[PDB]
RNA sequence: GGGGCAACCACACACCGAAGCUGCGGGUGUCACGUAAGUGACGCGGUAGAGGAGCGUUCUGUAAGCCUGUGAAGGUG
RNA sequence: GGGGAGUGAAAUAGACCUGAAACCGUAUGCGUACAAGCAGUGGGAGCCUACUUGUUAGGUGACUGCGUACCUUUUGUAU
C-alpha cells in the first residue's frame, strides 16, 4: 500500500502561512522563512503577557505621583497616608480618579493629610 | 453615580447600565446579584469613601450571559536543544449588567 | 470596451514594460503619435496592436475612433525557449530566449 | 566579486526608477497637416512648407 | 480601560524661566521635567504633552567650584585627527545659548520624541524674548 | 553607562522592585477520601534517556450497505 | 495573432480534463522624503469599507516599551 504524501503536506503548509500574513517581504510567502517567524512571534507573545502587567503598573504610579504633587504631597507619602488608615484602593482606580474624577481625588488626598503620613 | 465594587479579586468603575465582563461566578442566567463590597460611593458631587467598606451601600446586578473569550497560544521553545511544546487556552467569563447603585 | 491581444511576441517582458508605461491613460489620437516616432523595438509592435484594438471598435462594437481613451495596457510573460552556448575550458552554459503577451484595452467612456 | 545576500523586491525596483522615456519633439506642418519631429524633414518630404525630395 | 491622551485635544502653556545665578544642572533638571510632561496627570509616554519654555538670561548661569576653568566640551568632526575641545569659560563668550541647550539635550530621550520635546525649548542670551504675543507666565524665581 | 553634582561615615522611617508569595478563575499526576475520582484528599522547569495515552494518511473487512449529476474527489475562501 | 459569428451540455473544453506553490504583473484602499539595526511583539492615534451603523467587524499602523534568526557539533556560539 503505497501512500503518497502530497495532500496532507499541503494542509499543514497553508496552516502556517495563514498565521504569518502581514509580514515583510519573504517572511510571509516562502515557508522556510515563515516557520521561523511564527515560532519567534509566539515566544514574544508569551513574554509580553507578563510585561503587559508591568507597563501599566508603571503607568498608574506615575499618574498618581503627578496628581498628588499638585495637591501637596509625594507619591510615597500618600501610600503611607492611606495605609495609616484603611482605604484599600488599587492603583488602577486611583489613576482613573486622577484624570476624570478630579474632585473626588482631592477629597481622598485631604484624608491622607489628616492621617498625617 | 459611580461605585467601586470588588468582584473577583479586582475592582471596577461601575456607572449604571453597564454591560460589564466579570470572571466566572456560580449563578445561573437571569438572577439578581448584590455586591456588598463597595468601596466609594459618589452622587453628583456628593462623594464618600469607605473606611474599609462603606456602610449600607449595595449594587444590584443581573447576569446577561456566559461565554468564553479568546484563543491565546502558548509556545515553549528552546533553541538548539530539541524541545518545543504548545498549548491552547480560552478563559471563561460572565457578562453582567448593573441596575444598581444604592447610596 | 473592446480588447486585443498579441500572445507570442519575441521581445522580452522587461524591455517592453518601458513602452507600456508611457501611454497608459491617454487618448488614442496622440497614442499613435508617440509610437510612430519612438525608436524602440517594442514600439513597432505595440502600435500594430493598438490599431487592432481600434478597428474592433469601428467594426463590431459601434464606437468612433475619437472618444477612445486607452485604459488598460499590461504586458505579461510567456514561454521561454532554452538553448545552450559554449564557454571556455570545456564548460557550456545555458541561454533563455523570452517572449511576452500584450493586451491593449481601449474604452469608449 | 559576487554578492553575499540577494537583493529584495524593493532594492531591485528602486534601481530602475531612474530609467524612463521621453519623446517630446512633435510638431505639426503648417501646410499639409502632417505630424513630424521638430527640426526634421516630414515623411512626405516637406521642410517649412517646401518640397525638397 | 485606562485613559490615554489624544494629540488633537492636548493643552499646552507658556512658561518663562530666569537663569540669573541658577546652578546649571539643577536648573536644567526642572526644565526637562516640564518639557516631557511629568507635572500633568494625563501623561502618556507615546504622545507629547508639555509646555513651551523661554529662558531669558543664558549667560548669567553659575557653576560650582573649579569647573569654570575646566569641563571641556569634546566633539569630533568626522575627519582623521579631528577631535576638538573647548572649556566652559571660553565657550560662554562665544555662544552663551549653547551651554544650556546641550545640558538639557542630554537629559531627554533619544527618540523622535526627544527631538520633538527639544523644539519646545527656546533660550535667549538677552533680557527680553520676541514672544510677547503668547504672554508667558513666570515660574519658580 | 550618559547629562550633570545627586560623593563618604553614622542613623531613622517611607516607597519602589521578579514568572517569588497571596487573591480569583480554569487543567492535570498522585494518594486517600466520602465507595481508590460519587468526592475528597496533596504536586507539575528539563537535555541524554526509561514509562503512559492519542490524531491523521493509504489499502482490506463490516460493503450488493450508505451518500452523489438537485452535483463526488479535489482547488479555493 | 486576435475580435466577432457558428458547433457543443460546457470553448476561462480550441487542438486542449482538473490546473496548486515559488516567480511576475495590473487596479483599488491605508502608511511612508530629519530618520539608525533578526523587521516581530505589548500599548496605541488616525483614516477607510462595511454592518443599524461605533466596542456591531474587517484592512492599514504614525508613535512608543522590551527584543543579537534556525539546525549541527560541543565545557561555551548572535557568532
Amino acid at each position: 500500500a503505497r501512500v503518497k504524501r502530497g495532500v496532507i503536506a499541503r494542509r499543514r503548509h497553508k496552516k502556517i502561512l495563514k498565521l504569518a500574513k502581514g509580514y515583510y517581504g519573504a517572511r510571509s510567502r516562502v515557508f522556510r522563512v515563515a516557520k521561523q517567524a511564527v515560532i519567534k512571534a509566539g515566544q514574544y507573545a508569551y513574554r509580553d503577557r507578563r510585561q503587559r502587567k508591568r507597563q501599566f503598573r508603571a503607568l498608574w504610579i506615575a499618574r498618581i505621583n503627578a496628581g498628588a504633587r499638585q495637591n501637596g504631597l509625594s507619591y510615597s507619602r500618600l501610600i503611607a497616608g492611606l495605609k495609616k488608615a484603611a482605604i484599600e484602593i488599587d492603583r488602577k482606580v486611583l489613576a482613573d480618579l486622577a484624570v476624570n474624577e478630579k474632585a473626588a481625588f482631592t477629597a481622598i488626598v485631604e484624608k491622607a493629610k489628616a492621617s498625617l503620613a | 453615580m459611580y461605585a467601586v465594587i470588588v468582584t473577583g479579586g479586582k475592582q471596577h468603575k461601575v456607572t449604571e447600565g453597564e454591560f460589564l465582563k466579570v470572571e466566572k461566578l456560580d449563578v445561573a442566567t437571569g438572577e439578581a446579584i448584590d455586591f456588598d463590597r463597595v468601596l466609594l460611593v459618589a452622587n453628583g458631587e456628593d462623594v464618600k469613601i469607605g473606611l474599609p467598606v462603606v456602610e449600607g451601600a449595595k449594587v444590584t446586578a443581573e447576569v446577561v450571559s456566559h461565554g468564553r473569550h479568546d484563543k491565546v497560544r502558548i509556545i515553549k521553545f528552546r533553541r538548539r536543544k530539541h524541545h518545543m511544546k504548545r498549548q491552547g487556552h480560552r478563559q471563561w467569563f460572565t457578562e453582567i449588567k448593573i441596575t444598581g447603585i444604592q447610596a | 470596451e473592446v480588447a486585443a491581444k498579441l500572445s507570442g511576441a519575441r521581445i522580452s517582458a522587461q524591455k517592453a514594460r518601458l513602452v507600456a508605461d508611457q501611454i497608459r491613460g491617454k487618448k488614442v489620437g496622440e497614442a499613435l503619435n508617440l509610437l510612430a516616432f519612438s525608436s524602440k523595438k517594442a514600439a513597432e509592435i505595440m502600435k500594430k496592436v493598438l490599431e487592432s484594438a481600434v478597428a474592433n471598435a469601428e467594426h463590431n462594437e459601434g464606437a468612433d475612433v475619437d472618444d477612445l481613451k486607452v485604459s488598460t495596457v499590461f504586458v505579461n510573460e510567456g514561454r521561454s525557449l532554452k538553448r545552450i552556448m559554449p564557454r571556455a575550458k570545456g564548460r557550456a552554459d545555458r541561454i533563455v530566449k523570452r517572449s511576452c503577451h500584450i493586451t491593449v484595452k481601449v474604452a469608449d467612456k | 566579486a559576487v554578492q553575499q545576500n540577494k537583493k529584495s523586491r524593493s532594492a531591485r525596483d528602486m534601481r530602475r526608477s531612474h530609467d524612463a522615456l521621453e519623446s517630446n519633439a512633435l510638431s505639426v506642418e503648417k501646410s499639409t497637416g502632417e505630424v513630424h519631429l521638430r527640426h526634421h524633414v516630414s515623411p512626405d518630404g516637406f521642410y517649412r512648407g517646401r518640397k525638397v525630395v | 480601560k485606562t485613559y490615554t491622551a489624544k494629540p488633537e485635544t492636548v493643552q499646552r502653556d507658556w512658561f518663562v524661566v530666569d537663569a540669573a545665578g541658577q546652578t546649571l544642572g539643577r536648573l536644567a533638571t526642572e526644565i526637562a521635567r516640564r518639557l516631557r510632561g511629568k507635572h500633568k496627570p494625563e501623561y502618556t509616554p507615546h504622545v507629547d504633552t508639555g509646555d513651551y519654555i523661554v529662558v531669558i538670561n543664558a549667560e548669567q548661569v553659575r557653576v560650582t567650584g573649579a569647573k569654570t576653568t575646566d569641563k571641556m566640551y569634546y566633539h569630533h568632526s568626522g575627519f582623521p585627527g579631528g577631535i576638538k575641545s573647548i572649556n566652559f569659560e571660553k565657550l560662554i563668550a562665544k555662544a552663551p545659548e549653547r551651554v544650556i541647550e546641550t545640558a538639557v539635550k542630554g537629559m531627554l530621550p533619544k527618540n523622535p520624541l526627544g527631538r520633538d520635546m527639544y523644539r519646545k525649548l527656546k533660550v535667549y542670551k538677552g533680557a527680553s524674548h520676541p514672544h510677547t504675543a503668547q504672554q508667558p507666565q513666570e515660574l519658580k524665581i
